[PDB]
């Protein structure tokens, strides 16, 4: 007698179900890890026994994203072509965890200024049952969490 | 000045200014007389810093809620509360902050209403004054201390200020300034005599074998001037010459503790009454007297010897009084002793 | 007045409010609300959130030395905790026909729990806590959230265990308030973050600034031995409510999360016994009834809520026809059963008996 | 119009126009400080002066409506730039499903552009919490009633920093 | 005494003794104990621990050359 509407409220949130909207269009991915929020750490100590521990300043997340290869163009691929030097088109990244039907977003991550920094293609096997996965890695600057 | 064009200003009025650098452990009650002509009919009043005290008081006076104030706010000097003689005993039971009474120039109707706080138990501390005149030293010092209260939480500070625009400033107010920038260097365990007062003198010169008579027993603690340390309060003694509850610093050390601990415990009241809540208390107690003990205001060089914390099912209380709502703790904790006699003993032999 | 398909921007909006969901503090507030439509003048309307009431009653209403307090009450309510809550707009208070009809609208609407009349007139509020005492023993469930006026009891509800009263009147930037309005919040903000067997007394009222009247302790010591529940200023928190005792001055019932917790898991038992009625009176029927209550009361041993360390020491549900029953009681046809629970109660009374020998 | 310009590049559109020095003209008429405080309250006439140091700037910096909001030329133009830049960019939201999943992604968008707004001094607050709000929902800024026309309620409230306008000085010959 | 629900302060209290629990060491102390109410005068009665003895005995019961030592 748990009442489903009542696991809607009380119960965790499984990992399976994300959107990624990639700018402004949603992409399909496989993973996507490395939305962490780290500080460093600053100390000081001095003769008498005092120690201060004080956070530091954030760094900046590295941002992994894996979907597979298809058939039409490379989506992922023109984004990180389109580089001259120090530009780049910087994307805001959003992580959505979702309902079965896609229709309600429980709690999504936030991410500010995304852009490509690696993009590896699949390993070829002759001997291998697998699909051509890229796995592309992203340099942010912050992460956010909001929750609704 | 009124302001219409967005240039820059210029006005040669006579202001003041003064910064706060307060302390939390000292927030006093300046009690006023109520046969006095020049106070707001107000009979509380609140006053954060001295520009909100020379809004209600715009010019000098020369009465001794005046230069206690700005005796105070010259010093640091936090928030404080302006209360009438008839109702010091209510504002402590309502404004929960107060840890200082300081009778600025009053007496015998802020002493009948010190004893009624104290009894009912308000964790305060009374700085009361001497006499106007000057003593004689025939006085036979019973007879000149028998006016004060007897309790462990007064003292008395008898030389009078004559500061520097020429009013006479309470010694409660000097006692009580130099108790803020001993809180805020020192701390409330640091006994407040060597601290500097600036700009008061006292009225008269006291010699060491005046002191001498007046240091037992009710103890007057002197302020007086040295050359170098310049104007000073001299002595650190309370009311009550027991082994327990002499010396400013150890009473005024537990009452910060006392104050302390139980703000910490205001928010596990309306806990259910149980074994897992009693030891969510004391360790919300041994991780204050821990930070309390390294920081120097206890006295041992092992927490075992500092305190002790301790709360049981037939330890402190009994079954018969959990049923009633009482969570019953005790806790004992030893204070540093100030120095108070140095012996030099010469010779001419090596 | 949208037309153009693009994004429009307005420039003096208020701020939205945020409301909660809860199910065991659902409140009644009779005050003076003025309707917009007036349709909704003598019955009672759900009021889902704050942007509900802004589109069914008027919330500006201009005063005129007299202030309508009734909309400000409201928002007090919803920024300490919201909920469905029932609104019931009655706007004289000698007006004796709705009064007499107000208790028979309150069981037409299935799950109103508290009452708690927000007004500050006392001749108003006087009329409603006598024309809701009679609802209060019924074993309904409701529970009155009363007001003092200057440090007792209303009189019209003394010592019925149905009821608690606060005392202070409660001042927002300064028109004073009664705090039920507030108190009502707090309760579904404790009951959704810790459940109903907590003492809902530590919650710092969101809101407003000040109490009209600062409590000393020697004043509160002859009003806490009653059901007064004194809001009280502490310098470093704020505003805190402080106190839970009801009317009651039995050991069972005097305190609030313990009255608030046998009325919230009497009235959970009864919707889940509700499909059983008209099933056939047999011993087939009892047990599966025995079980819907056995169920339902392990899940609140286990969250905390009773007092037992064994779940034989927390609770028994007893239901058979040599037990609790006779023939005679069947074939009238009627189940009787017997529920029995053991609540914990708050810790109030904290003696530290300080020391420095060792 | 030319101090707003080299205003808006170097300093941003949240400070004033004022201390700008504008180059190659002069002021027709030399006013003083008595002229332009009969004028500084009310419909404002908001001078062109010239300086010693800071040669010809304008000087004043309000607006026609003397209020608590929207006084001072540089917290108007602000919501402005801010109204206009978030319309900018949700109007690649517009036609999109008016649902649940839409309103996080145009909160987020608000939340993206009023952060990185916030980091480079323009908003008022030493905290995100006191500096913007941005909020959505189905029973918070809008009605079924109102899903069902196509109506999407945001509400967003932000501070803004005021200028210094006046500097008292207060000399005496006492130490 | 304790009316309001706060948190009460206490100045001159012991320090409180612990008990330990064991099965094959339970005496049965015969001296001079004063009891406080007197039903407990010619019988044996159980102490669990220091704060049983001290509600249901006397524990100060001030000395005239004569030294109460029961107690100690």
């Amino acid at each position: 007698a748990i009442t489903a509407d009542d696991i809607a409220v009380q119960y965790p949130i499984p990992t399976y179900r994300f959107i990624v909207t990639l700018g402004d269009e949603q992409v399909p991915f496989t993973s996507a890890s490395g939305l962490d929020i780290n500080f460093d750490t600053i100390e000081y100590r001095d003769g008498t026994g005092n120690w201060f521990k004080m956070p530091g300043q954030r760094q900046a997340p590295n941002i992994t994203l894996s979907k597979g290869v298809f058939p039409g163009k490379n989506a992922m691929y023109e984004w990180i072509n389109a580089i001259q030097l120090n530009q780049v088109e910087k994307k805001d990244i959003m992580i959505s965890l979702t309902n079965e039907a896609g229709t309600e977003v429980l709690v999504s991550w936030n991410v500010s200024n995304a852009f490509p920094t690696s993009l590896t293609s699949p390993s070829f096997d002759a001997t291998s049952n697998e699909i051509a996965v890229q796995q592309i890695t992203l340099m942010a600057d912050r992460v956010t969490i909001q929750t609704a | 000045v009124t302001t219409t064009y967005p240039g820059v200003y210029l006005s040669e009025d006579a202001v003041s200014s003064f910064s706060v650098n307060s302390a939390a452990t000292a927030v006093p009650l300046f009690a006023y007389d109520s046969e006095n002509t020049n106070t707001i009919n107000k009979p509380i009043q609140v006053f954060r810093n001295w520009a909100e005290f020379t809004v209600e008081y715009p010019t000098p006076l020369e009465d001794a809620f005046y230069t206690s104030l700005s005796l105070w706010f010259m010093h640091g000097g936090g928030k404080c509360y302006l209360v009438n003689e008839a109702n010091i005993a209510d504002a402590v039971a309502q404004y929960d902050d107060i840890t200082l009474i300081v009778a600025a120039g009053t007496d015998t109707t802020t002493y009948t209403a010190f004893t009624t706080v104290v009894g009912q138990g308000y964790r305060i501390f009374g700085l009361f004054d001497g006499p106007k005149e000057k003593i004689a030293g025939t006085a036979k010092p019973d007879e000149v201390m028998e006016e004060y209260p007897t309790s462990p939480f007064g003292a008395v500070f008898y030389p009078w200020g004559t500061l520097a625009s020429g009013a006479a400033v309470p010694p409660s107010a000097i006692a009580a300034a130099s108790i803020t920038q001993t809180d805020r260097t020192r701390g409330v365990w640091k006994a407040p005599a060597n601290q500097a007062v600036n700009g008061v003198t006292p009225a008269f010169a006291v010699s060491d074998d005046f002191q001498g008579k007046y240091n037992q027993g009710k103890a007057l603690n002197m302020i007086r001037t040295f050359s170098g340390q310049g104007t000073v309060v001299w002595g650190a003694r309370t009311l009550e010459d027991s082994d327990n509850w002499r010396y400013i610093p150890v009473r005024r050390l537990f009452n910060a503790v006392e104050r302390d601990i139980q703000k910490s415990l205001n928010k596990l009241v309306f806990e259910p009454n149980s074994q897992p809540t009693w030891q969510r208390v004391k360790a919300a107690v041994d991780s204050y007297l821990h930070s309390l003990w390294q920081q120097g205001a206890l006295a041992g060089n092992t927490p075992a010897d500092a305190w002790f914390v301790q709360v049981g099912k037939d330890l402190t209380m009994t079954q018969e009084e959990i049923n009633q709502g009482k969570m019953i703790i005790k806790i004992g904790l030893a204070a540093v002793r100030p120095a108070e006699f140095i012996i030099l003993q010469f010779s001419q032999d090596i | 007045v949208t037309s153009v398909p693009g994004v429009y921007i307005e420039e003096d909006a208020s701020p939205a409010m945020s409301v909660s969901a809860s199910a065991t503090a659902v409140p009644l507030f009779v005050a003076r609300f003025t309707p917009l439509k007036p349709e909704l003048a003598g019955v009672i309307t759900r009021i889902g959130s704050w942007l509900d009431y802004t589109i069914l009653f008027d919330s500006n209403v201009p005063s005129s030395v007299v202030d309508p307090t009734a909309s400000v009450a409201l928002r007090l309510y919803f920024q300490n905790g919201g909920g469905p809550c029932y609104l019931y707009p009655l706007e004289k208070a000698d007006d004796n026909g709705p009064l007499a009809a107000l208790p028979d609208l309150i069981d037409e609407v299935g799950e109103i729990t508290l009452l708690a009349s927000p007004d500050p007139d006392e001749t108003y509020r006087t009329a409603v806590y006598g024309a809701l005492a009679a609802s209060l023993d019924q074993h309904k469930g409701y529970f009155l959230l009363a007001d003092s006026v200057n440090g007792d009891a209303p009189s019209a509800v003394g010592g019925s265990a149905q009821v608690a009263v606060y005392y202070p009147n409660v001042e927002v930037p300064p028109l004073s308030l009664p705090p039920s309005a507030l108190i009502a919040g707090v309760y579904g903000k404790t009951d959704g973050e810790r459940g109903v067997w907590k003492a809902p007394a530590n919650v710092v009222l969101n809101g407003v600034s000040d109490v009209s009247v600062r409590v000393t302790n020697e004043q509160q010591a002859e009003l806490n031995p009653k059901g007064i529940n004194v809001i009280r200023h502490f310098s470093d928190r704020g505003l805190v409510v402080w106190g839970s005792r009801t009317q009651k001055d039995d050991d069972d019932w005097r305190y609030i999360p313990v009255r608030r917790l046998f009325d919230a898991a009497e009235r959970d038992i009864k919707k889940a016994l509700q499909p059983m009625v008209f099933e056939p009176n047999s011993q087939l029927t009892w047990k599966r009834v025995q079980t819907a209550i056995d169920n339902y009361l392990y899940r609140l041993w286990q969250q905390g809520a009773l007092a037992g360390n064994k779940a034989e020491e927390a609770y028994f549900v007893r239901v058979g026809k040599g037990i609790t029953m006779t023939q005679d009681e069947i074939n009238q046809g009627k189940m009787i059963i017997q529920v029995g629970m053991a609540a914990v109660r708050p810790a109030e009374f904290i003696i530290l008996k300080f020391t420095q020998d060792m």
